[PDB]
């Protein structure tokens, strides 16, 4: 379907956009106290691998799954909260504001370089289908 | 199967509640 | 054509040396810390017939040793060593290495550590009595008292090893230790004595000698430059095009 | 790049702020330890190694940050506070009382103030007791702790107090390994093993004052000091965040 | 790193020990047999900077 | 081949994957020389095409010889 | 060959 | 049938 560039590059954006969308929820998700079933959030991860199509040689970026962090719950002491456990402390999210900042910047610049990439890449495209005519 | 391939059945609705039902 | 290659060298090495001043202002809490220098060499290409391109290679010229400045705590085993003057420690892979640390800690079983590395005293590893409350003196003497028992029973139980070294004998190694350089290891021999010149303060800890001044002017000149040399690679971008396209 | 480097800095000086945080808000608490925390630089990268040897010694050898290694608690004895109450007892030593876990594990603590719950029974603030047991009647006119554990109770109608019971204080060989429970316990670790008890005044144990709390071990200037510091720290760590996010800008826009 | 500070911060720690010691010279003006007690403060060590 | 930099080591020891002392290896992808390379190589391959292009309008004239 | 062109359709059929 | 779009349609609500 797509052109090897095209499909590595557009994979990439749509990688990108995935990690970002990863660190908006996360950063919304910041105080969350609970969730719809009565358990507390827990800070998503985006993991990339590569989609090595041929052996060994190149492919784009691919998502797997969205994985939910494995890191200690905050815990803060409020008893008369109704999710307050035996010993009274209230589960809050694991979100780091800074990793996530640093995560949105990142993905930008990411998504950025391979709008570039594309974009460079054009004027090649269409100046190819000139050589028969 | 791959997000941005071609199926014969389009996507189940998205819910997303605020409460478990 | 091959200028955007010189420019995308320096815009690299810019990167290069960003990167080691964020890792330098990223211990500006690390106890006994000493900067990493940074210096871009020039290299120029030889060849014929007119000789033009000169590239950029970062580089980091061992480190800094002016002093940082001293936190006194209430402690008796953080200790600060005079100014060019280093602890000892045994090394992670059997070796011996070099520090400023002075937060000198023990184990249950009465041995001394810095950062986990064993310190090495006159002969060998440094061990305490099991559980028994340690002083410093100032020229590198322990002594220990075990608890509840006539303070008159306080004896020496040994020496640390206190050398002295500068920053050209001396040269960082890639777990946080610093080493004999080889040019410095021919002249000084593999090992250092004791250096007995060397005053040791007890109760107070060496911080980090990075300088915000310094590292701030770094931050903004790495800025402009990388903006310069994107520029040129910009200029050049358009001039080959043009040329290639045209020309045919 | 410099993003991961400048984030673990501004982790590092988070984390700096949280403990400090945590030395302030148990600044009333009694028999409170103050936490330090210190920090570490991870591996260094080589990549390019000296030459061989005026000039200066060339060779690009770049960090990766800090990291938290551990932080840990200065055991300094503190002041004394007079709280009539003959229940309270503070530490002149290195010693802590063994309590008994609900659970049925022990643990230590130094937070003198105690009580007795509804059939005698000597227990902590959260209700846990304090082992080896002291059972008191219930016609106690008064309670004598000793400045050696003994227990004593005056009885109505006699000349002399009835001895209950010692109080036995453990003490460790690495008092700084042990590890936080949390609510005012420390339980044993392989870095502070081996707990001996012993009668206060035997084998280095502290003695008891009868009728005084231990007072937190917190400097306050000094965390002020290093809050100042980290702020500024913190905001240098920023700047570089924006410098390298400001050049990879200028990159992709070419 | 940032130096003034943790020069001054040894200032109010010297200045505080002095203050505990005033205080408890103070306190104990009732006790038989005391002894007053002075804190005697004296700097530490001194960074020499190369001059070429 | 793959290229000759020493791995891009991150200390995150939370994320899943981790080395002995939570040293996370990424590709040691230098950015900068990345996207000169794809710059150059659209620079010399519009070169190749003008090539190609006035070698057959030649080819097409030298067929047009006598004619 | 081991590599495929960046003006080649997707390896993936 | 479709909606609103953006904001509101982007919004928790309760089904009614």
């Amino acid at each position: 379907a797509l052109l090897n560039i095209f499909d590595i590059a557009g994979s990439a954006l749509a990688a990108q956009s995935k990690r970002l969308n990863v660190a908006a929820s996360n950063l919304a998700n910041a105080d969350s106290v609970t969730g719809p079933d009565g358990q507390p959030y827990r800070a998503k991860q985006v993991v990339f691998q590569v989609d090595a199509a041929p052996g060994q040689a190149t492919g784009g970026v691919k998502v797997a799954s969205v994985i939910e962090s494995q890191a200690p719950e905050k815990l803060v002491y409020e008893p008369g909260n109704p999710l307050a456990d035996a010993n009274g402390y209230v589960k809050m999210p694991n979100v780091d504001v800074v990793g996530e900042m640093v995560n949105t910047m990142s993905a930008s610049r990411s998504y950025q370089a391979n709008i570039e990439v594309l974009n460079t890449v054009k004027s090649m495209m269409l100046k190819t289908l000139t050589l028969g005519q | 199967g791959v997000p941005g391939a071609l199926s014969n059945q389009p996507a189940p609705p998205n819910e997303a509640p605020i409460a478990t039902p | 054509d091959h200028a955007i290659y010189t420019a995308m060298g320096a815009a690299s090495q810019t990167l290069n040396q960003q990167a080691v001043t964020a890792s330098n202002l990223a211990n500006a809490s690390t106890p006994g810390f000493r900067a990493q220098l940074n210096a871009l060499r020039a290299v120029p290409v030889d060849g014929l017939s007119l000789a033009t391109r000169t590239l950029v290679t970062a580089s980091t010229p061992g480190a800094d040793m002016t002093p940082g400045q001293l936190d006194y705590t209430s402690r008796p085993l953080d200790v600060a060593l005079q100014q060019d003057g280093w602890l000892v420690v045994q090394a992670a892979d059997g070796a011996e290495g070099y520090t400023r640390n002075g937060n000198i800690q023990v184990g249950p079983t009465g041995q001394l550590t810095i950062q986990g590395h064993p310190v090495i005293g006159e002969g060998g590893p440094i061990t305490v009595p099991e559980g028994s409350e340690i002083t410093i003196a100032a020229d590198g003497t322990i002594s220990a008292l075990n608890p509840g028992d006539p303070p008159n029973t306080v004896a020496p139980v040994g020496r640390l090893k206190l050398v002295k070294a500068e920053g050209n004998e001396v040269q960082r190694s890639d777990d946080g230790l610093f080493r004999l350089t080889a040019e410095a290891q021919a002249e000084r021999g593999a090992v250092l004595a004791a250096d007995p010149s060397i005053r040791i303060m007890s109760g107070v800890l060496e911080g980090s000698n990075v300088k915000p001044v310094e590292a701030m002017t770094d931050m903004i000149a790495n800025a402009r430059r990388f903006e310069m040399q994107m520029k040129v690679i910009t200029s050049v971008d358009e001039n080959e095009g043009r040329a290639n396209q045209l020309l045919s | 790049s410099s993003l991961w480097i400048a984030k673990t800095g501004l982790d590092a000086q988070q984390t700096n702020m949280d403990v400090i945080a945590n030395n302030l808000a148990n600044v009333s608490t009694n028999g409170f330890k103050r936490q330090r925390a210190v920090f570490e630089d991870l591996l260094y990268q080589t990549i390019r190694q000296p030459g061989a040897q005026t000039t200066l010694p060339s060779g690009l050898q770049i960090g990766t940050g800090v990291r938290p290694v551990a932080t840990e608690r200065l055991h300094s004895q503190g002041n004394l506070s007079q709280t009539n109450n003959s229940k309270d007892v503070a530490i002149k030593g290195q010693g802590f009382f063994q309590v008994m876990l609900p659970d049925g594990t022990s643990a230590y603590t130094r937070d003198g103030s105690f009580q007795v719950d509804q059939n005698g029974q000597l227990v902590t603030a959260g209700g846990f007791q304090v082992q080896p047991a002291i059972t008191i009647p219930a016609n106690a006119l008064s309670i004598t702790i000793g400045r050696d554990g003994v227990v004593s109770v005056t009885q109505q109608g006699q000349a002399a107090p009835v001895q209950v019971g010692q109080l036995n204080l453990t003490t460790f060989m690495n008092d700084t390994g042990l590890e936080s429970i949390g609510e005012n316990l420390y339980i044993e670790t392989q870095s502070s093993g081996a707990p001996n008890e012993s009668t206060p005044g035997l084998n280095g144990a502290g003695l008891l004052y009868q009728g005084y709390v231990e007072t937190s071990n917190v400097n306050v200037a000094e965390e002020l000091v290093n809050m100042i510091q980290v702020q500024r720290a913190y905001e240098i760590n920023s700047k570089a965040v924006s410098t390298t996010d400001q050049m990879l800008q200028k990159l992709t826009q070419l | 790193m940032i130096s003034s500070l943790w020069i001054a911060k040894t200032g109010l720690d010297a200045q505080q020990t002095n203050m505990d010691v005033i205080a408890n010279n103070l306190a104990n003006v009732s006790t038989n047999g005391f002894k007053r007690q002075r804190a005697v403060f004296e700097d530490l060590l001194y960074q020499t900077i190369r001059q070429p």
